[PDB]
């Protein structure tokens, strides 16, 4: 019986779950910060 | 104006300023932003129901010279 590993080297990163969580958190926070800042800049411009 | 932070002792201490300056504009964006995001602190607090004290009758004087001269 054979064990093919097609994992792409994913096993070698340490703490893959926490790393993936931090990647998603970073991308999510960047998206929300940019969205909120854009909306508030738009509202300030419209008010002015 | 001054921006202050609330301390653990419920004491507001200045940690920054609001300093907005603009020429021709249709409004103040600072107040709009603060209304939309924050909450207004009203110093006056209404009771659950008003408490009537009394209905009183006063009279305007026949002449206004006594008040005018004083």
């Amino acid at each position: 019986p054979v064990m093919a590993d097609l994992n792409g080297g994913l096993q070698f990163v340490p703490e893959l779950k926490e790393f993936t969580a931090k990647l998603r958190k970073e991308l999510v926070e960047t998206s929300e910060v940019r969205k909120a800042v854009s909306i508030e800049t738009a509202l300030e411009h419209k008010v002015v | 104006g001054p921006i202050k932070v609330e301390l653990p002792t419920k004491e507001t201490v200045e940690i920054g300023i609001v300093d907005y300056e603009a020429g021709a504009s249709h409004g103040n964006p600072v107040v709009d932003f603060l209304k939309r995001n924050g909450s207004t602190l009203e110093q006056k607090v209404n009771l659950e129901n008003p408490i009537p004290i009394a209905v009183l009758d006063s009279y305007t004087p026949s002449t206004n010279e006594p008040y005018a001269r004083v």
